[PDB]
């Protein structure tokens, strides 16, 4: 929901500066930071054997 | 996807903490020609491989 | 004033710790296109620009 | 650093025990000439490697 609302806000301010590209691009959207609780050691040893 | 030979692409939507927006960011930059990119795909245990 | 005391005493702030526990996982870190590694530069120097 | 191909200079500063100061340090003196500091940089487990 919240990075639908801030693909919104960035759509927005792409249109207020120009950027007629990044205004009408709503495939574009926000990434947020992991938040998985998961030690350090199985993480990279998992995405290491991936 | 070593022993039954699953095709890998496909079991990559599978693995947790890895969204299929990421999968097709993978699938278009899998075969940059930047050095760092080459190296990273051939990377062997002791350093760079390949080329 | 001797119960309405302890009834002061007894109010803890949970719900403002649920709102907090759940703030503090929320985080944007990039501003990616479809199928792009790269953070879109208008997008992101905008959300950067504005702190 | 060895699967994912991680920078070791980046990964240096994530180990606990050590701080920004000894990692540049290590940085400065991680070539020098003499000949212990050449030896352990070729250090083999049956003694000293290189030339």
């Amino acid at each position: 929901t919240f990075g639908a609302a801030h693909n919104q806000v960035l759509r927005l301010a792409a249109h207020v500066e120009g950027d007629t590209e990044g205004a009408r691009d709503f495939t574009a959207s926000v990434s947020w930071q992991d938040t998985s609780v998961r030690s350090l050691a199985q993480a990279v040893d998992a995405y290491g054997k991936a | 996807a070593t022993m039954l030979g699953m095709p890998k692409e496909f079991l990559w939507g599978l693995i947790p903490g890895i969204t299929k927006t990421d999968v097709e960011a993978m699938r278009q930059h899998f075969n940059d020609d930047d050095e760092m990119t080459q190296m990273l795909l051939w990377w062997t245990p002791n350093g760079p491989g390949g080329e | 004033r001797e119960k309405r005391a302890l009834l002061k005493l007894a109010k803890t702030p949970w719900l403002g710790l649920v709102v907090t526990h759940f703030t503090q996982a929320l985080f944007v870190d990039g501003y990616r296109a479809e199928g792009s590694k790269e953070n879109a530069k208008g997008p992101w120097q905008t959300w950067n620009a504005n702190k």
